[PDB]
RNA sequence: UGUGGAUUAAUUCGAUGCAACGCGAAGAACCUUACCUGGGUUUGACAUGCACAGGACGCCGGCAGAGAUGUCGGUUCCCUUGUG
RNA sequence: UCAUGUUGCCAGCACGUUAUGGUGGGGACUCGUGAGAGACUGCCGGGGUCAACUCGGAGGAAGGUGGGGAUGACGUCAAGUCAUCAUGCCCCUUAUGUCCAGGGCUUCACACAUGCUACAAUGGCCGGUACAAAGGGCUGCGAUGCCGUGAGGUGGAGCGAAUCCUUUCAAAGCCGGUCUCAGUUCGGAUCGGGGUCUGCAACUCGACCCCGUGAAGUCGGAGUCGCUAGUAAUCGCAGAUCAGCAACGCUG
C-alpha cells in the first residue's frame, strides 16, 4: 500500500535450529517458490558446511558475510527532466540487510557446486571471506553511488 | 428401526420437517434420534453469460442441498402411516432406510 | 564399454547408458538390466566382457532395438504411405501423425516456426 | 481428560491433555516421525517454548484434514489452547507473546478468470 | 439450430453415435448439459427468474 | 483393437464382386477401413465426399483404413 | 449497459421467494421441462386477460398449480366452459391428474409484470408513448405500501427505427440495498413496427424480512 | 488450443486492442454442419386450416439402394352414424 | 456457546485381532449444521472546532468497514449477440426447403496469443515415511482377487450412498541410494510395430498401453506482464460438457 506511508511488513521468526533472524531470511531467500522443508535442509547443510570449514558459529559467519555484503546507499530509477539523473539514498537497515541477502542468494545460485547445499556454502564463504561475487557488487554499488554525488544533493 | 432421510433445499423448510417429524414420532410413540446435519453435497457449474463470445465476467450457480438425520427407533403402525399420510411442504424428500 | 553400436559414456550408469540407444530407454533399461543382470547403478566402466555378450544376446533376441526399432518404424510408416493412409499424409506434410495440432505447433515435424513476408 | 481443539486451514486436530513427561502422540506416530523437516519441532514446541511445560505436560493428538505444516500449527494452536485451559495465568503470557489468534489466513477463493486468487494473467495487448 | 435440425437430432439416429444434445428451448447443440440438459443463455435467464426451485446466488 | 470395420454394404459388394471373378470399380461409399485382405484387385473409387476417387488395395495396404487413402483434404495454401 | 443484477434474480435467497417448489431426486430435467411446458401453455391467453403470476408446486406427483391473475371472469367464465376445459388440456399435455388452482389478485394492476403488461398494451394501442408511461406509472406505483419505483422502455419506441430508452425513477428504489424486497417485471410489447421492451423495478420498502 | 493469412467442398459463421483470438467451440470418424459433392422428399423432413376420398394409415419383416427413399409381405381401424 | 450421535470421531469404556471407529456402546470433543453469541474504536488516552476524523494503547479470536464474497445510482462506448431466442423489413416456397452418403469444419509455407514440458542435481531415476478437503457415483463409482510389463479384460461387493468406490483419500515434503551440472536418467517431442478399450468403424478420424524414439531448449533478444499475504510461487486432488477424447483447458 504506497502513496498512503510505511507499509506494514510480515514479521520473521529465528530458525528452529540455529535461531538468528538473518539466518530465517536467507532462508525463505534461498527458498524456492514452492517448497520451504527442503529448501530449509539445503540451507542448512549449507550452513554446516559453512561451519567446518570456517570452524565458526554459522549465525556468525552469515552476520560476517551480510555485513561484508551489506549496501549503504541505494540508486532508485527516477526521471528528471528526461534524463536518467542517478540520486543516491541513504539504505535502512532492513533494506540494506534484504538486498545484501538477496544477493547472497542470487549469487549462490550461480555457482557450480554438485548441489546449491554446496554452492550456498560456498557463497557464505565467499562472502564472509570478502572474496566472492556479493562481496564485490558491494564494492561496485558504493563506487557507482560515489562516482555520481553531483546529483547526490537532490534529496528524494 | 426407519431411518427417515429428510432431504430439503432450503435449511429451515428441513429442520421444520424434521422437527414436524420427530413431533409426530412422540405423539405416537416411538425413540428418536437427535437431529443430525448430514455435512453436504455441492455441484460447481460455470457459464459465460453471453448470447455471443464474452468470456470476461463468468457466474457460477449452487445449490443448497440440505439432509437431515433422525434415525426413528421402535416405529408403530400410527407411525408409519402418518409419514406418508400428509407432507404439507411437498418440497421435502423422505427416503425410508 | 562395448555394445550394438551406441556409446556408453563413461559417467552413466548402466541404466544410464542404455538410455541413450534408441533401442533401450529408462524403462526399457530398468526391464533389461532386471532381465540378464545387471545393476541400474553400477557404471559403464564397471562392466564385464561376458555381461556384455549376454546382454547383446537378450537385447537382440527380446527387444526391439536400434536395427529392430528402424525396421519396425520407418518400414511401417512406409507402410501407411503405401496404403494412402492419412497417417502417411501426415508423414509426407510433415504432420504429427494422430492428426493432433499442425496448424501452429507439431515444429518437431513440420519443423520450428519460421516466418513469411 | 481435556481436549482441545486446534482448527488451522483444513487441518483440525482433536488433542487429549495430560500432566506427566512430555510425550507426542499423533496418529499411530511420536514427534520425531511426523515431523522430519527439523523445523516444525520448535514450531510446534512454541507454546511450550514460551511458558517451561515442554516435559512436565503430554498431548495425545488426533489429527484430521490439512497436511504437515498445518497440523503442525493445529497442533501449535491445541498445546495454547490447553495450556489455557491448565493454567489460567498462561493466556495472558501467551497472548502478549503472541498466540490464542487464529489465523483467518487461508488460500482464499480463487477469483474466476484467473490462474490464481490474486494473480492475473501474463497478456500482451495488441 | 434450424427446426429441421431439432427434429433430425429428435429424430431417430441409424448410428448409436450420432446423438447429441442440441437443447430443444432455444437450439443451441454446444454446451449443454445432463442435469439441466439446456444452453448457457436461457439457462441464465430462467435462473434469474427464479422459476428454478432452488438455485440461488453463490457467495463465500 | 477389439474388431475393425467390416463395411457391411461393401463387404457384400465385395463379396458379389469377387465371387463372380468380376473386377468392377465399386463406388465405394464406405470410408473406414480396408482392414480386410479379400479387398485386394477392387478398385474402390473411395467417396471422399468430391467424387468417387479410384484406390486400389495391396498386401501391405492393412493396418490403416480406407478414407484418405484418396485424399479428400486439397489443399495447396500457397499461391497454387 | 450497467450491470443491474436482476433484483429478483439477487433477492432471491434474500426476500423475494421462488415461484415453483419441491424436491426431485435424479427427476429435475424433466420437472424443468414440465414447468416450461405448462408456462408455455399460459403464455399468451392468460396475459391478455392480465395474468400476474404462475407458481407451480409439486405435491405427491399428482399435481399443484396455481394462477394469479389480475381479473376474474375471462380466465373462469361460466362454470366448467373455460376453466374445466383448460384443466382438461392440461390434464392431456401432462401425464397427471390437474386439478388446476386459478386465484384472483387483490388489487388493480400493482406488479412490476402487471405494469409492463399494461404499459406494453398501451404502447401498442397507438397512444402517445409518454400518456402510456405517465398514465400506467401512475397505474403502477399503486401497490398500497409501495415506497419507490423505476420504469425503463426500450427498442422501437413508437415504431421509429432507433431503439431509444426512457428511464423513470420514484423515490426510494435502492438497487445495491439487500433488504430491497424489489419486484422485477419484464414484457416485450410485439409492434407493427417491431418489439418494446418494459422493465419495472418496485421498492415494496426496507424490510429485511428475515 | 484459438485467431489472422492461404488452400479447400468446407477448411461453417460471427466476434477484430480495452470490450477477438486456451473465443461462443463445458468436446467436428457419422452427428455436430450451418459448407460442398451426389442421391431422394416434395404440402414437403416439419406443421396448421379446408376438403376429398376413406378404413386405412400406421406398425412388425424382406429386398434393392451410400442412404434418404421406394417395393410390398402380415394387422387394419378405434367412434358411432354424423362421421370423427 | 447451546443442540447434536448416525453413516460420522472415539478421549472416558469394552469387543475387533487386523482393517482402519472397524464393531457394541460412548456427547465428552470436533466433526455435521440448526440457533445464538461474539468487531461495534466495544473501553481508554492523545490531537483535532470539542467536530468529524486520525493515532496509540487496552479488553478482544478477530481493531479500528474482522475477513472473504454477494452490493453495478446516473449514465459510458451503435462494442457483441437477427448463428441462444423472438423480432421490423427483404428474399426462396418448390427452394437458400428438406433426409441421407462422404468429406471438411482438425486443412498449414507462416504471423500472434495463451498454456504444459522443460532446459535440471532445489533436480532425473529407484525405493520406502505421513498427511488434504471438496467432492463425484445407478446402468455410474464400481473395489477385493487375478491375467497382466501396462493399457485393457473379468468382476461385482458396498453402493441413490458421513456407511461403499473414489483407496482406512494425496502430492510436494522426509529419508536413503544413484545420477554428477551434461542435449544430461533433463526434457519431452517425434513416429513405428503390435496390440487395449470405447466407439459400426479410430488413416484425416480418440486415447491408451509394452518397447523404442532422446530433437530443439543449457533459462530466452528487443521488449513485456503479473504479484502487497496465505500474496507471488510450487505440488497434488476433484467436478462439469465427456460412450471415445484434442482439456497442457475451465471451475474449484
Amino acid at each position: 500500500m504506497p502513496r498512503k506511508g510505511p507499509a506494514p511488513k510480515r514479521p520473521l521468526v529465528n530458525d528452529p535450529v540455529y535461531g538468528s533472524q538473518l539466518v530465517t531470511q536467507l532462508v525463505n531467500k534461498v527458498l524456492l517458490e514452492g517448497k520451504k522443508s527442503l529448501a530449509e535442509r539445503i540451507v542448512y547443510g549449507a550452513l554446516e558446511q559453512a561451519r567446518e570449514k570456517t570452524g565458526t558459529d554459522p549465525v556468525v559467519t552469515l552476520k560476517r558475510a551480510l555485513d561484508n555484503v551489506k549496501p549503504a546507499l541505494e540508486v532508485r530509477s527516477r526521471r528528471v527532466g528526461g534524463a536518467t539523473y542517478q540520486v543516491p539514498v541513504e539504505v535502512r537497515p532492513d533494506r540494506s540487510t534484504t538486498l545484501a541477502l538477496r544477493w547472497l542468494v542470487n549469487f549462490s545460485r550461480q555457482r557450480r557446486e554438485k548441489t546449491m547445499v554446496e554452492r550456498l556454502a560456498n557463497e557464505i564463504l565467499d562472502a564472509s571471506n570478502g572474496l566472492g561475487a556479493s562481496v564485490k557488487r558491494r564494492e561496485d554499488t558504493h563506487k557507482m553511488a560515489e562516482a555520481n554525488r553531483a546529483f547526490a544533493h537532490y534529496r528524494w | 428401526k426407519i431411518r427417515i432421510r429428510l432431504k430439503a433445499y432450503d435449511h429451515e423448510a428441513i429442520d421444520a420437517s424434521a422437527r414436524k417429524i420427530v413431533e409426530t414420532v412422540t405423539r405416537t410413540g416411538a425413540s428418536v434420534v437427535g437431529p443430525v446435519p448430514l455435512p453436504t453435497e455441492k455441484n460447481v457449474y460455470c457459464v459465460i453469460r453471453s448470447p455471443h463470445k464474452y468470456k470476461d465476467s463468468r457466474e457460477h450457480f449452487e445449490m443448497r442441498t440440505h439432509k437431515r438425520l433422525i434415525d426413528i427407533l421402535d416405529p408403530t403402525p400410527k407411525t408409519v402411516d402418518a409419514l406418508m399420510r400428509i407432507d404439507l411442504p411437498a418440497s421435502v424428500d423422505v427416503n425410508i432406510q | 564399454a562395448r555394445l550394438v553400436g551406441v556409446d556408453l559414456p563413461r559417467d552413466k550408469r548402466m541404466e544410464i547408458a542404455l538410455t541413450y540407444i534408441y533401442g533401450i530407454g529408462r524403462t526399457r533399461s530398468n526391464e533389461i538390466l532386471a532381465a540378464t543382470g545387471i545393476d541400474k547403478n553400477m557404471r559403464t566402466k564397471d562392466l564385464t566382457d561376458d555381461q556384455v555378450t549376454v546382454l547383446r544376446d537378450y537385447i537382440e533376441g527380446n527387444l526391439k532395438v536400434e536395427g529392430d526399432l528402424r525396421r519396425e518404424v520407418q518400414a511401417d510408416i512406409r507402410r501407411k504411405i503405401e496404403i494412402g493412409c492419412y497417417q502417411g499424409l501426415r508423414h509426407r506434410r510433415g504432420l504429427p501423425v494422430r492428426g493432433q495440432r499442425t496448424k501452429t505447433n507439431a515444429r518437431t515435424r513440420k519443423g520450428p516456426k519460421r516466418t513469411i513476408a | 481428560p481435556i481436549q482441545t481443539v486446534g482448527r488451522r486451514k483444513e487441518a483440525v486436530v482433536r488433542v487429549r491433555l495430560v500432566p506427566g513427561t512430555g510425550q507426542f502422540n499423533l496418529d499411530g506416530r511420536t514427534l520425531e516421525n511426523y515431523f522430519p523437516n527439523k523445523v516444525h519441532q520448535q514450531l510446534i514446541k512454541a507454546p511450550l517454548v514460551t511458558v517451561d511445560r515442554v516435559d512436565q505436560f503430554d498431548i495425545y493428538a488426533h489429527l484430521d484434514g490439512g497436511g504437515p505444516s498445518g497440523q503442525a500449527g493445529a497442533l501449535r494452536l491445541a498445546i495454547a489452547r490447553a495450556l489455557i485451559l491448565v493454567q489460567p495465568e498462561d493466556r495472558p503470557a501467551l497472548k502478549k507473546a503472541g498466540f490464542l489468534t487464529r489465523d483467518p489466513r487461508a488460500i482464499e477463493r480463487k477469483k474466476y478468470g484467473l490462474k490464481k486468487a490474486r494473480k492475473a494473467p501474463q497478456y500482451s495487448k495488441r | 439450430a434450424k427446426k429441421a435440425l431439432v427434429h433430425k437430432a429428435n429424430k431417430k439416429p441409424k448410428f448409436a453415435v450420432r446423438a447429441y444434445t442440441r437443447c430443444n428451448k432455444c437450439g443451441r447443440p454446444h454446451s449443454v448439459y445432463r442435469k439441466f440438459g439446456l444452453c448457457r443463455i436461457c439457462l441464465r435467464e430462467m435462473a434469474h427468474a427464479g422459476e428454478l426451485p432452488g438455485v440461488q446466488k453463490s457467495s463465500w | 483393437k477389439k474388431g475393425p470395420f467390416v463395411d457391411d454394404h461393401l463387404l457384400k459388394k465385395v463379396d458379389v464382386q469377387n465371387e463372380k471373378n468380376t473386377k468392377q470399380v465399386i463406388k465405394t461409399w464406405s470410408r473406414r477401413s480396408t482392414i480386410i485382405p479379400d479387398f485386394i484387385g477392387h478398385t474402390f473409387a473411395v467417396h471422399d465426399g468430391r467424387k468417387h476417387v479410384p484406390v486400389f488395395v495391396t498386401e501391405a495396404m492393412v493396418g490403416h483404413k480406407l478414407g484418405e487413402f484418396a485424399p479428400t483434404r486439397t489443399f495447396k495454401g500457397h499461391i497454387k | 449497459m450497467g450491470q443491474k443484477i436482476n433484483p429478483h434474480g439477487f433477492r432471491l435467497g434474500i426476500t423475494t421467494e421462488w415461484k415453483s417448489r419441491w424436491y426431485a431426486d435424479k427427476q429435475y430435467k424433466d420437472y424443468v421441462k414440465e414447468d416450461v411446458a405448462i408456462r408455455k401453455l399460459l403464455a399468451t391467453g392468460l396475459e391478455r386477460a392480465g395474468i400476474a403470476d404462475v407458481e407451480i408446486e409439486r405435491t405427491r406427483d399428482r399435481v399443484r398449480v396455481d394462477i394469479h391473475t389480475a381479473r376474474p371472469g375471462i380466465v373462469i367464465g361460466r362454470r366448467g366452459t373455460e376453466a374445466d376445459r383448460i384443466r382438461a388440456d392440461l390434464e392431456k399435455l401432462t401425464g397427471k391428474q390437474v386439478q388446476l388452482n386459478i386465484l384472483e389478485v387483490k388489487n388493480p394492476e400493482s406488479q412490476a409484470q402487471l405494469v409492463a403488461q399494461g404499459v406494453a398494451e398501451q404502447l401498442s394501442n397507438r397512444v402517445a408513448f409518454r400518456r402510456a408511461m405517465r398514465k400506467a406509472i401512475q397505474s403502477a406505483m399503486r401497490q398500497p405500501n409501495v415506497k419507490g419505483i423505476r420504469v425503463q422502455c426500450s427498442g422501437r419506441l413508437g415504431g421509429a427505427e432507433m431503439s431509444r430508452s426512457e428511464f423513470y425513477r420514484e423515490g426510494r428504489v435502492p438497487l445495491h440495498t439487500l433488504r430491497a424486497d424489489i419486484d422485477y417485471g419484464l414484457y416485450e410489447a410485439k409492434t407493427t413496427f417491431g418489439r418494446i421492451g418494459v422493465k419495472v423495478w418496485i421498492y415494496k420498502g426496507d424490510i429485511v424480512g428475515g
